[PDB]
């Protein structure tokens, strides 16, 4: 393609993957808490919420 | 041949003396047939109490009626003849008088001036004709919608402080305050070191300095009754006033938060910030397609019939903001789309919006200052509120750095996240509340 | 009718550290966004947890 | 001096692609409105004040 | 330094260049078309040529323009009158080369396409319903038609009845005929000489000699009234008078400065104009007086204009008009003569101390004359009139047909021949 | 790219031309084209003798499909008689839209 080529789309991208690396580090981690994931559950033994 | 920068140092200079008073004596040399000659005091509205706030609206409005020589009618009539202009005004800091003439006639009008003033009479007659003037001109502009409101953000703003009132005054003020009270105001403000006698054109500074010697130094300069006022910085408050007046055509709205002071540092950046936001009338030429993006949508949905951004500033506090009059039922669009432009521009900003408004700046700064009358003005206040009237280059010095980065860190500064004042002036049911305007002062995102 | 107008008085509600009408505010302005948002932000972990 | 100008009088509307629109001189000076009651009248979807077209800072 | 360089070319096209060492600089076009040369069937095409200056040309389109312009810092304006027209460009030192191939291919070779000119045509209502806010571009329209009968009555907007009509054969023809080479002047502020030259010189291509030029504006008497729910009326009588660039001008000039038009103090009382105090013997009430004229290149018109209340008038107007009577009857004294002399010489001087006066004042005579001539020689012009002049200036006034117009509400007002 | 086989690209569109079947409607090729953002604004730059016609042509074609019937074999578009109407209007409309986009990038 054309129309998204250039340096500012690729500046936005910069400049927002803050927004996509947080977006996505929230959302990962929350996939854990929501499933009962015991699997990363583990990763940190601080949170003991399996009785 | 001449560069923007070899042509930039070859201005003339500026002269300064003074005296044993302490008058500051400036000038510059231009070398034409056409002279401008003024004095420009310290005194304003701000310095006055509630007891008598009108009181330097008639010493002005009263000054060119007849000293204790030349009568009222004889004054003019003599400065007619020479073929000459007078004016004058006031605002909240400063007040100026200044004439107009032919470069021969330079002695014969540093006289008139001294003599107005040094000594003037103030005549019972000419009060009671005077009132009635000013009592018939607050009717007069109480009719102007980009002057009213002006006045309520100021008086929402600076609620407690002698900042908050208003030149004229109060109508059930400038009825009662009579010739003792306007004696005691003219003989404990007007007196030196607080002057400045300032001249441009085809003048000479010797000649000048020599001629203010004669007229002058018979001038008070130990303080009278030593009364000198503490400054108080200004308090600033978040507030918001709302008038309804259901049959007028249009609304108009100001919107404005706290800033820098005259001395410091940090105006030339807000200067290029706020070139980028921009101005728009619904008479343009090429609208709906003009850079900024703020004027490209109001031109193509057709909700403005014009909007304007200001900078006001003092001598500790300021105000940065904006001002738009429009229709009944695109406030709130215009809101959003306003608020918008400042929060993309605490954060990201790129480096070609940068470079235009520097531009900008750097030509806006030289054709304000081509002519007589405006170079003259500036010498008074220029000197008036630092000393050294700083030249062109050290002006263009502090442009060539500023950056994408400075831009950033200021907005962020003095905009992100902070309490707003507001006032809208009617038919305003569309204006969203305190709660929902404060709430766009953040993304959540970022 | 217009140029008078004075905003009535609005001191018994203030802050006791913006009260004084001589000092400025810009001083008085972090902890009071320091205080007030404490109680979200004590709510955003009550509604987590 | 073989102007329109230069003798007072009639009116040369000026028209620009940056700022306002503006019509003509106006009289040789503003003398009508020192003797009061010129209200100025409005109400028109009336053009603002103060001409902010060129400034300093 | 070289106060000016003039130098003129095989087809006409008058070049002046001063050079100087300012920061900013300035060009300027100027042109013989105005409203005053168009007949019966297109009324309304010099008001929609002024409103298109930022269209698509044959070298750049309207994004290139409103872009290419903004980005360094410029300028660009269009002024005119009923005799001519400028359009003019304005920026800094070092950006002067690139505004002006904007310049001078915006008004060489223009392109019409028409669905910009028919978006154009809902402007023409907004800006003549702005210019009619205050009431004296309304009593000067009606003035012009009173008193003539076809080349200068034109008006300078547009008929009502004619706004969605104007069509694109009609521009292509109006700039064709009237654009002509020998009718135009290029005069730069702070530039030197062969730059200007050399880029003029890519400007002759473009059509040799002269377009048409009719319409030599006989005069008639008219009068038109004009009825509203204004609170003050205004009025105007004139009579015919003098052409610019002879002898008599100048006498009815010190005329005018004589009878007192316009103030110099601030909010003061007008103590050395005659009519003002003649008029206030016995009107106390708000008021005002003052003199007119007007010095086109073939004729011209003198008289006063007044503005007043309304059961009062009549007895204003005739009574500034037995002031003017006095004078034609050898009632002047030798000194305020002496004291008027000296308001055309500061006026004058202080016409053109700016950097936008200057232009103006050479672009204009450089049309009607063809040359320069420094203020040193206006000033001895100006001081070698007599007294007899000024005196029988004003018996052409009282013995002549009258104009009058008025618009208000015309309850308590006097006809003319009367 | 090719001349001497020139002559078989004409060939082969005589055939494309008739194998689709748009003619025995009576339309023509412009007719046929999608309208996006772009082709809906070359539309509203046509004079009016142009865009009327266009809107018999597309209101005739589309009743006899309703009635599952084709036009008399007198009547059909020949090859050599149909006429691009709505290209040079398009050209323009995309060559504008390069240069907002290339402004934007420096």
């Amino acid at each position: 393609l054309s129309r998204f080529l250039g340096p500012r789309y690729r500046e936005l991208a910069r400049n927002w993957i803050p927004t996509a690396s947080m977006w996505g580090a929230v959302g990962a981690v929350g996939l854990v808490w929501a499933t009962d994931w015991r699997l990363i559950l583990d990763w940190v033994p601080y949170i003991n919420g399996k009785f | 041949t001449a560069t923007y920068a070899q042509a930039l140092q070859s201005v003339p200079e500026t002269q300064v003396s003074q005296l044993d008073n302490g008058l500051r004596v400036a000038s510059e040399q231009s070398s034409q047939p056409t002279c401008t000659v003024g004095v420009w005091i310290d005194a304003g509205s701000r310095y006055e109490n509630e007891k008598n706030n009108g009181a330097g609206y008639f010493v002005e409005h009263l000054a060119f009626k007849g000293t204790k020589n030349r009568p009222g009618s004889a004054l003019e009539k003599e400065v007619e003849s020479m073929g000459a202009h007078l004016n004058a005004y006031s605002t909240r800091e400063h007040t100026a008088y200044y004439i107009k003439a032919l470069s021969k006639d330079l002695p014969k009008a540093v006289e008139l001036l001294a003599d107005i003033v040094q000594n003037c009479s103030l005549e019972d007659s000419q009060i009671e004709k005077e009132r009635d003037v000013i009592l018939q001109e607050l009717q007069e502009n109480d009719s102007s919608m980009r002057d009213v409101v002006f006045d309520y953000l100021h008086a929402t703003a600076f609620q407690g402080t002698p900042l908050a009132q208003s030149v004229e005054g109060p109508s059930e003020n400038v009825r009662k305050l009579s010739r003792a009270d306007l004696t005691e105001y003219v003989s404990q403000h007007y007196k030196a070191p607080r002057m400045v006698l300032a001249a441009a054109g085809g003048v000479e500074h010797r000649q000048l300095l020599d001629l203010a010697q004669k007229h002058f130094s018979s001038l008070s300069g130990t303080y009278v009754e030593d009364a000198v006022p503490a400054f108080t910085p200004c308090r600033f408050t978040g507030s918001e006033i709302r008038h309804r007046d259901d049959a007028l055509p249009l609304a108009h709205v100001a919107i404005a938060v706290e800033g820098p002071g005259w001395a410091n540092p940090d105006n030339v950046p807000l200067q290029v910030a706020n070139a980028i936001i921009g101005h728009y009338d619904s008479t343009y030429g090429g609208g709906t397609h003009m850079s900024s993006t703020l004027a490209s949508v109001a031109a193509t949905r057709k909700l403005c019939q014009s909007f304007q951004t200001f900078n006001i500033c003092y001598a500790e506090t300021g105000l940065l903001g904006a001002h738009f009059v429009c229709d009944n039922m695109s406030i709130d669009d215009m809101m959003f789309f306003l608020q918008g432009q400042w929060m993309r521009l605490c954060t990201s900003a790129t480096e070609s919006e940068v470079v235009r408004g520097k531009n900008i700046l750097r030509n806006a700064l030289v054709s304000h200052l081509d002519g007589t009358t405006p170079v003259c003005e500036d010498i008074g206040r220029s000197l008036l509120t630092y000393g050294r009237r700083i030249p062109l280059a050290e002006w263009e010095s502090r442009i060539a750095e500023v950056d994408a980065s400075v831009v950033r860190e200021v907005c962020s500064k003095y905009f992100y996240d902070q309490c707003p004042a507001v006032a809208g002036l009617g038919p305003i049911e569309q204006l969203p509340d305190y709660n929902r305007i404060r709430s766009g002062m953040f993304w959540l995102r970022f | 009718s217009h140029t008078d107008i004075r905003v009535p008085d609005f001191s018994d509600y203030r802050r006791a550290e913006v009260l004084d009408s001589t000092k400025s505010s810009k001083e008085s302005s972090d902890a009071r966004k320091g205080f007030s948002y404490l109680i979200t932000a004590t709510t955003t972990v009550g509604v987590a947890y | 001096m073989l102007s329109v100008a230069s003798r007072s009088g009639p009116f040369a509307p000026v028209l620009s692609a940056t700022s306002r629109g503006v019509a003509g001189a106006l009289r040789p000076l503003v003398q009508a409105a020192l003797p009061a009651t010129s209200e100025s009248p409005v109400l028109d979807a009336k053009r603002s004040f103060l001409c902010r077209e060129s400034l300093s800072g | 330094p070289q106060d000016l360089e003039f130098t003129r070319l095989p087809n006409g096209l008058v070049i002046a260049s001063l050079e100087n060492y300012a920061p900013a600089s300035r060009i300027g076009l100027f042109i013989k078309a105005g409203s005053r040369y168009e007949d019966s069937n297109n009324l309304g095409t010099s008001h929609l040529l002024r409103l298109a200056s930022s269209l698509t040309t044959k070298g750049a389109s309207s994004f290139k323009i409103t872009r290419g312009i903004e980005a360094v810092g410029g300028k660009l304006s269009v002024t005119s009158t009923r005799e001519s027209m400028a359009y003019t460009v304005e920026c800094l030192r070092d950006d002067i080369e690139i505004l002006m191939e904007f310049l001078l291919n915006v008004t060489a070779a223009p392109e019409f396409r028409r669905w910009e000119v028919a978006a154009l045509q809902s402007q023409l209502r907004i800006d003549k319903a702005v210019a009619f806010q205050n009431p004296q571009a309304q009593v000067l329209e009606n003035l012009h038609a009173a008193a003539y009968r076809n080349a200068l009555a034109n008006s300078l907007y547009c008929p009502d009845y004619r706004i969605g009509k104007v069509t694109p054969d009609q521009l292509h023809y109006y700039v064709q005929n009237h654009f002509t080479s020998a009718r135009m002047a290029l005069i730069g502020l702070g530039v030197s000489h062969p730059v200007l030259k050399q880029v003029a010189e890519r400007f002759l291509n473009m059509r040799g000699g002269l377009g048409l030029s009719g319409a030599k504006a006989k005069y008639r008497g008219g009068e038109i009234r004009d009825q509203n729910g204004d609170s003050l009326v205004h009025a105007a009588l004139v009579a015919e008078s003098a052409a610019t660039g002879s002898a008599e001008a100048n006498a009815f000039s010190v005329l005018q400065h004589v009878l007192g038009a316009g103030p110099h103090v601030k909010r003061g009382s007008n103590a050395t104009s005659s009519l003002y105090q003649a008029v206030a013997k016995g009107v106390h009430q708000p008021f005002d007086v003052s003199a007119f004229n007007a010095s086109y290149s073939d004729s011209g018109l003198f008289g006063i204009y007044t503005i007043s209340q309304a059961a009062s008038a009549g007895d204003v107007i005739k009574s500034a008009y037995d002031q003017v009577k006095a004078i034609a009857q050898g009632n002047l004294s030798n000194t305020d003569v002496q004291a008027a002399k000296n308001k055309l010489k500061a006026g004058y001087l202080m016409s053109v101390e700016s950097s936008e006066g200057f232009l103006d004042e050479v672009g204009s005579q450089a049309l009607v004359a063809g040359s320069y001539m420094q203020p040193s020689t206006v000033l001895q012009q100006i001081d070698s009139v007599a007294d007899a002049d000024v005196i029988n200036a004003a018996k052409k006034f009282v013995s002549g047909r009258k104009s009058m117009a008025a618009s208000g509400n015309l309850g308590h007002t006097p006809f003319v021949d009367e | 790219a090719v001349a001497a086989s020139s002559k078989w690209l004409e060939g082969i569109r005589k055939w494309y031309y008739n194998a689709a079947g748009f003619n025995k409607l009576g339309l023509m090729r412009d007719d046929t084209i999608y309208e996006d953002d772009d082709v809906k604004e070359a539309i509203r730059r046509l004079p009016e003798n142009l865009y009327n016609d266009r809107v018999f042509r597309i209101k005739r074609a589309l009743d006899l499909t309703m009635r599952q019937q084709i036009l008399p074999k007198e009547q059909w578009t020949k090859y050599e008689e149909d006429k691009f109407y709505l290209e040079p209007y398009l050209k323009e409309v995309i060559r504008e839209r390069k240069e907002r986009e290339e402004w934007a990038k420096k």
